[PDB]
């Protein structure tokens, strides 16, 4: 069963499991944690069960900011009504001997796995780094007298993963959902702590570079993010259709731009001219606002529910909103909002200046 | 994988040296072209100062000309005179009237019938493939006046240098089916000129517009074809440029893979060693 | 674990708490890059630790642009909301404009056509980088940093081109009266009562392009 | 008589209503030349200004003192401050006189404008001089067109052209000095 | 385009998520709709082999093989990510062992080794612990004779050893589209045909992925079914004239309007090629 | 003709060759820019012609068959 | 790249290389031909650059 | 290069002068000690150089400098490997280098 | 591409001052008039700049 997390470009492409395993893959300042603390935010207040943060091998700045805004939150209580929390902490962050960051991931688990097996209940587990476990027991390894494995790693990566993650999972007696980052390491997702913990989950969401670098966040990758539950006897005909609809343009798009960069769009059939002007609609429409980069970039944050995404992107697909600039669609929740956004493009290009005086700059009032 | 991104340099390098060929080609028929179109640019100026120069009038029929390329890497001169084509498609229709689209060059058939394909009823091409001659216009010509318009619209570029390519709107009024009648205020402006015809007034002028048809029509497809030249050397120009920032991205990322297989295979040659020592 | 190396290292720069006395320690780790590439291993481990990046383009130094400030991809999301009450007020604008600045010039550097309203754009974002262009070893003050983008995200620094905007800066920081930058010091943003005479002061300043 | 104002200054003002207003307005051909018809002066008493043309050449554009025409009534000449006319040519030699020089042209016919400013405006299609026509084959064509005429009436008219050009073409080459 | 014999072993190769496991799943699911319908003698049990995969991976398929009715034909060798090493690395040569039973009782077996390329990855850690020296990625000498000789078991035997076959679909995960690896190169020289599946087909809406320039049928149209080795080679040669008149019109340079009416009707082609999952026709 | 060099250079021509090949090698050396636009046969410049024909004429030259040396 | 074009036998025409291809060995009416089908072959491949 | 270092700092510092020092081919100094890690059993850096490409170079170019008896200027010819000049070897001769002098044909 | 005598009098007035300039970086050394003759000549700093 789907879990909805109102954010467009998850909840279209690659929409998340309700018990399963998410994988947030990226490079190194690409947003995989705040797209991780927008799910919290998102996900983990509605969800109802107890969360687990198993944070591995990151900043301890971090720590202290989710602690901090988890307890003015209310998830996390102090004193008396401690038993009211929501959400337990394990910190074995990057200031940790390589020890320590080989297995904090599992009394992490250990937490999670009590909730689920004892308690029977639906645990949040959100791993920040799940990558720092592999790169942790990899400092070990040299020490521990092993000939090492390809780029450099330990013989054992995939088996030393592979019991890690085959611990998370839902149950017949309760729920796991777990969400990871995973850090590709020089943006290389051929390297094999990224190459082997996709065969882990359920759902992958490839955080990329080059689309942070044109502005989009979340920078998901449309074309490298998939999900199992992207099969139309799961989410419906009507979501499926726009789902491979919108991947279709957007891999057509990508086809031309090496003539686009080379030749410039004027060489294009016109055919194509409205395929690159709707895959940079949809392009910029996959991006939102977060709740939780508001305290950063300044625009309030928008949660779009799946039913006003799905028909959302069935609009530009089938040409309904053509007439709109590509800038309306940046950074908006919804269609209501790229048309609110348009006509306020639209007034602002009128309307830009005469403010001379009898304003509050009185050198007296 | 390294030897994708080397046959990738394989290709970029091959474009950006195709690229410059054409910038030049493009560059030396530029300039054969210019000792063309100023020698024609003459014969344009007496019939605009006989004739005058009337873009709006409410014709009943027009034919409008729009005269676009053959090869079609211009750089978007065959779509900036479609756009100025319903700029004045648009315009000077203020009743409702008939217009016959027309097109000379084949990148026009396939960027008019975007606008208007109901209205547009004549396809020129193959126009510039061996040179554009008086008579070649002459017989286009003659195919625009078996429809007879009131008046004519001839869209095209002028090369006024290699850099600038401003387009022109030239206007051919049908001899009285409103030539005369917007002459004649307070008396007539043609009526200074004593005719010196075989037949009438209304018959030289006759004569005398489908000559100032085919000689507007000759500039038009010569002013363009030299200003299509001069778009297609900025267009290889910039493409040039994108085939170089292309190619040094990919060199750059070639030298990263060159040296990072050289680790490579170093590391497993001292790890194979290392388990036998 | 050369991760391990720098993460250990740059994580002891904190702020720390009030009861252990709340001191602090901030880093500024230097990174040389080869050639530009940041997706190489020791760059992106340091971006991995580190809370945000001065990138310094190779590009914008030798077009004379120094500090060579990658502005589209220089971060700062913990000092953000942490910094100058009167420089917030004012950057705000001076990242936007830079940010359409950036992104107008994406769409045509070359001539096919100019709108006047992108030719504003190239107009004002010219303006407001040579603005931040400073010399070496004289840093400002954040008093005479807040009132010289004041006097650029909004007008008094159109008339001159491009080219003495530099001299037009001294023109305005000397010229303006030095209790302008005591009050705006003081009260750490610019007040109301500030924000005309302030507005007043860059009226009768006299500007090097006329 | 007068229901559009018509004109190039009109048509900007109008275009600004209907096209977008990226789109700065066309060019017109009035903008290229800076003679006009109606505009006093341009005659400078002895030598006017004679612009002999073709499609693909200019072959005059300074002044003459006289011009002979080769008019369909017949040869005339055109001094500075001759009347209006408007006249259509006869295959003829139009004879460019600037003093005692004079160089001749035959024509293959084509109209020739005197606009009241006295610009004359020679308008031809093949415009040679007579040192490169040669006098050998005008008459082995004009004897075969002197023979083939038959019923078909558009080669009515295009056989009558081409017995009065290269009639018009024997009679001057006959009296060169 | 590609056509499988019996006693044939076919790689299916392609990167992440590019539908190789939908193409061996589909291979089991319709073997039980072919058992309902044929004589006794002539019915093909499968044996799916998953090498360290998920656990959930596995019981999402042996729940899609009960629904389906393909469990009844189906043995599933399981081998997944928390298994020892070598308990991933003898999987498939256990899995290849219950399916010889059926190549030599005179039945026809079908084997599906589901990432091969995970029981390389498991085959060198077990020789990188035993102190065996690495060789190209870390892998040991031997890992061409890994898959060799797994693969060569997948026979047609002869009429005097009862005619049984047993039918090999190992699968290959590639990197980034990169054949070129190590283990990828070892088993493209090891079976007969090939099955490659690509990323930018998958997402332009072609959907089983197969690059038909790239996959091969060593076997050929000898065991294809007679019906459609007269039509698919008008299909495989319009497809191929398809190709390079696809690769100009990207360009958008000029029309032959000759060569344009191959560009429809290969793309009539194209889209007749596709094909829902878990359908198979 | 591009990347064989000789250090020792010319130092060690035969001499009456020196006179000669000098402006040989550079005449291909214009003609290596030039060449690859020998495809625009139809499209000329005419005197990017004259070192595309003659740098023809120079690289025919040097041709020769083995085992018979000159 | 010959086997993907549909010709079969899939041999490189140019990259193919026998000792026998001296003209003092099979004639000069078998060496100028396979000399001369080489170089057509290969001027080809210097134009396919710019007819793609 | 070491001998040519001492015969330049005698100049320096005893005899107080302003000592040019021609290194013809630095790359080749790298090369030669790159060569004589390989031979004593160490294990190369990263594209293959010495794990001491740094401090073998450091422990040159830091000889070059000026006292307050004289100076020693090196004027050293750079060999950039397969034109790369994010090779680890003219990356770690770069940062050394107070000037370039191109000499272009 | 265009022609020597197209462009402006100014960016005419850089090629006259930097060919004036190019040719004006070139020296003649002394220990290369041994086989040059022409003699050699140092340049000190002051002459070069407001020789410049
Ligand atoms: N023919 C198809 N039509 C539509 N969807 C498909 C098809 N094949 C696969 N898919 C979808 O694509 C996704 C990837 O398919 P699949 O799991 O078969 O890939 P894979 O090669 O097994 O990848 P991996 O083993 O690396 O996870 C699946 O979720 C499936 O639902
Ligand atoms: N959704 C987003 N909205 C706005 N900015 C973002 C977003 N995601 C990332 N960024 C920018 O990129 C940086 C990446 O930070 P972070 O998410 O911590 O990266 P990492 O993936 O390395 O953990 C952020 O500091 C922020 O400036
Ligand atoms: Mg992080
Ligand atoms: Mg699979």
């Amino acid at each position: 069963e789907i879990l909805v997390t109102g954010i467009k470009v998850v909840d279209l492409l690659a929409p998340y499991q309700r018990g399963g395993k998410i994988g947030l893959f990226g490079g190194a300042g690409v947003g995989k944690t705040v797209l991780i603390m927008e799910l919290i935010n998102n996900v983990a207040k509605a969800h109802g069960g107890f969360s687990v943060f198993a944070g591995v091998g990151e900043r301890t700045r971090e720590g202290n900011d989710l602690y901090r805004e988890m307890i003015e939150s209310g998830v996390i209580k102090l004193g008396a009504e401690r038993g009211n929390s929501k959400c337990t902490l394990v910190y074995g962050q990057m200031n940790e001997p390589p020890g320590a960051r080989a297995r904090v991931a599992l009394t992490g688990l250990t937490v999670a796995e009590y909730f689920r097996d004892i308690e029977g209940q639906d645990v949040l587990l959100f791993v920040d780094n799940i990558f720092r476990f592999t790169q942790a027991n990899s400092e070990v390894s040299a020490l521990l007298g092993r000939i090492p494995s390809a780029v450099g790693y330990q013989p054992t990566l995939a088996t030393d993963l592979g019991g890690l993650q085959e611990r998370i999972t839902t149950t017949t007696k309760g729920s796991i959902t777990s969400v990871q980052a995973v850090y590709v390491p020089a943006d290389d997702l051929t390297d094999p702590a990224p190459a082997t913990t996709f065969a882990h989950l359920d759902a992958t969401t490839v955080l990329s570079r080059s689309i942070a670098e044109l502005g989009i966040y979340p920078a998901v990758d449309p074309l490298d993010s998939t999900s199992r539950m992207l099969n139309p006897n799961v989410i419906g005909a009507e979501h499926y259709n726009v789902a491979r609809g919108v991947q279709k343009v957007l891999q057509d798009y990508k086809n031309l731009q090496d003539i686009i960069a080379i030749l410039g769009m004027d060489e294009l059939s016109e055919e194509d001219k409205l395929t690159v002007a709707r895959a940079r609609k949809i392009q910029r429409f996959l991006s939102q606002p977060f709740q939780v980069a508001e305290v950063f970039t300044g625009t309030p944050g928008k949660y779009v529910d799946l039913a006003d995404t799905i028909s959302g992107f069935q609009g530009v697909l089938t040409g309904k909103y053509d007439d709109l600039p590509e800038m309306a669609f940046y950074m908006v929740g919804d269609i209501k909002e790229v048309k609110e956004k348009a006509d306020k493009m639209a007034k602002d290009i009128a309307s830009r200046k005469e403010a001379d005086n009898k304003k509050v700059s009185e050198e007296l009032k | 994988s390294n030897q994708a991104v080397k046959q990738r340099i394989r290709a970029i390098k091959n474009i950006g040296k195709i690229t410059k060929a054409m910038k030049m080609v493009a560059a030396s028929k530029m300039k054969n072209a210019q000792i063309a179109v100023e020698q024609s640019r003459g014969l344009v100026d007496p019939f605009v100062r006989l004739f005058g120069d009337f873009p709006a009038v409410n014709s009943n029929k027009s034919v409008v000309v729009a005269v676009t390329s053959d090869k079609g890497l211009c750089g978007g001169l065959n779509s900036n005179i479609t756009k100025y084509t319903r700029a004045t498609l648009a315009t000077t229709e203020s009743e409702g009237k008939d217009v016959v689209v027309v097109s000379i060059g084949d990148k026009g058939r396939s960027q008019l019938t975007r606008i208007e394909s109901q209205r547009y009823q004549l396809a020129i091409a193959d126009t510039y493939k061996v040179r554009v001659t008086f008579g070649q216009a002459s017989l286009i010509v003659e195919e625009l006046i078996k429809h007879n318009p009131q008046s004519y619209q001839i869209l095209f570029n002028k090369f006024r240098s290699a850099i600038s390519f401003k387009p022109t709107v030239a206007t051919i009024l049908s001899p009285d089916l409103l030539e005369k009648q917007l002459e004649d205020v307070t008396g007539n402006s043609l009526d200074a000129y004593d005719i010196e015809a075989s037949h009438e007034r209304s018959d030289v002028l006759r004569d005398l517009t489908e000559f100032h048809l085919g000689v507007t029509l000759y500039n038009a497809m010569l002013e363009n074809n030299c200003s299509e030249h001069a778009s297609r050397m900025s267009a290889m120009e910039n493409s040039t440029k994108s085939a170089g920032e292309m190619l040094g991205k990919l060199t750059l990322d070639y030298n990263r893979k060159r040296q990072a297989t050289i680790t490579t295979e170093l590391i497993e040659i001292i790890a194979g060693a290392s388990a036998l020592m | 674990d050369v991760f391990y190396l720098h993460s250990r290292l740059l994580e002891r720069a904190a702020k720390l708490s009030k009861e252990l006395g709340g001191g602090s320690l901030t880093a500024f780790p230097v990174i040389e890059t080869q050639a530009g590439d940041v997706s190489a291993y020791i760059a992106t481990n340091v971006i991995s630790i580190t809370d945000g990046q001065i990138f310094l383009e190779t590009e914008l130094f030798y077009k004379g642009i120094r500090p060579a400030l990658n502005v589209g991809l220089s971060v700062s999301r913990v000092g953000s909301a942490a910094q100058f009450p009167g420089m917030k007020q004012v950057a705000g604008t001076l990242k936007l404009e830079l940010a359409q600045y950036r992104e107008v010039a994406a769409f045509a550097q070359f001539g096919s056509d100019l709108d006047a309203a992108t030719q504003y754009v190239l107009e004002r974002g010219a303006r407001l980088t040579e603005m931040l262009k400073q010399k070496q070893f004289a840093p400002i003050p954040i008093e005479r940093q807040t009132v010289a983008v004041y006097a650029a995200t909004k007008g008094f620094l159109d008339k001159v081109r491009v080219q003495d905007i530099v001299a037009a800066e001294e023109a305005v920081i000397s010229q303006v009266n030095p209790a302008v930058f005591k009050i705006l010091k003081a009260n750490g943003k610019i007040t109301p009562a500030l924000d005309a005479h302030l507005k007043a002061e860059l009226r009768k300043v006299k500007l090097p392009g006329a | 008589e007068a229901a559009a104002p018509a004109g190039p200054k009109e048509f900007t003002e109008v275009w600004n209503k209907k096209a977008p207003s990226t789109l700065i307005v066309p060019e017109f051909p009035s903008n290229y030349t800076a003679v006009k018809a109606v505009g006093e002066g341009q005659v400078h008493g002895d030598a006017f200004p004679v612009n002999f043309y073709t499609p693909h050449s200019i072959l005059s554009q300074a002044q003459k003192d006289t011009v002979v025409l080769p008019g369909v009534d017949g040869y005339f000449g055109v001094k500075a401050s001759h009347v209006p006319t408007i006249a259509q040519l006869k295959p003829g030699v139009v004879e460019l006189h600037s003093g005692a020089e004079s160089e001749k042209f035959f024509v293959s016919g084509g109209f020739a404008f005197v606009h009241p400013n006295g610009v004359t405006d020679i308008c031809v299609l093949e415009a040679a001089t007579l040192d490169q026509v040669d006098p050998a084959a005008v008459k082995s064509a004009l004897a075969a067109a002197s023979a083939a005429q038959p019923t078909d009436e558009f080669e009515q008219a295009a056989n009558r052209a081409a017995i009065e050009l290269y009639s018009a073409l024997e009679s001057a080459v006959e009296a060169k000095a | 385009l590609v056509p499988i014999g019996r006693g044939q072993r076919e790689l299916i190769i392609g990167d992440r998520q590019t539908g190789k496991t939908a193409v061996a799943i589909d291979a089991i699911i319709h073997q039980k709709n072919c058992n309902e319908q044929v004589p006794k003698a002539q019915r093909v049990y499968c044996v799916y082999v998953a090498v360290g995969q998920k656990r959930s991976t596995v019981a999402q398929l042996v729940k899609l093989f009960t629904q389906t009715g393909a469990m009844r034909y189906t043995i599933m060798v399981s081998a997944t990510a928390s298994d020892a090493a070598p308990l991933q690395f003898l999987a498939p040569y256990s899995g290849c062992a219950m399916a010889e039973y059926f190549r030599d009782t005179g039945k026809h077996g079908l084997i599906i080794y589901d990432d091969l390329s995970k029981q390389s990855v498991a085959y060198r850690q077990m020789s990188l612990l035993l102190r065996r020296p690495p060789g190209r990625e870390a892998f040991p000498g031997d890992v061409f004779y890994l898959h060799s000789r797994l693969l060569e078991r997948a026979a047609k035997l002869s009429k005097e050893l009862g005619g049984g076959s047993l039918t090999a679909f190992p699968v290959i995960e590639t990197q980034a589209g990169d054949v070129s690896a190590y283990i990828a190169t070892n088993v493209i020289s090891i079976t007969d045909g090939q099955i490659f599946l690509e990323t930018e087909l998958f997402y332009k809406g072609i959907r089983p992925a197969l690059n038909v320039g790239l996959s091969v049928s060593r076997v050929g149209s000898a065991a294809q079914f007679p019906g459609m080795k007269q039509v698919a080679g008008t299909l495989k040669l319009e497809l191929a004239q398809y190709r390079e008149v696809a690769a100009f019109a990207q360009f958008g340079s000029d029309l032959d309007a000759a060569t344009q009416y191959v560009l429809e009707r290969g793309a009539r082609l194209t889209e007749m090629l596709k094909q829902k999952q878990f359908a198979p026709i």
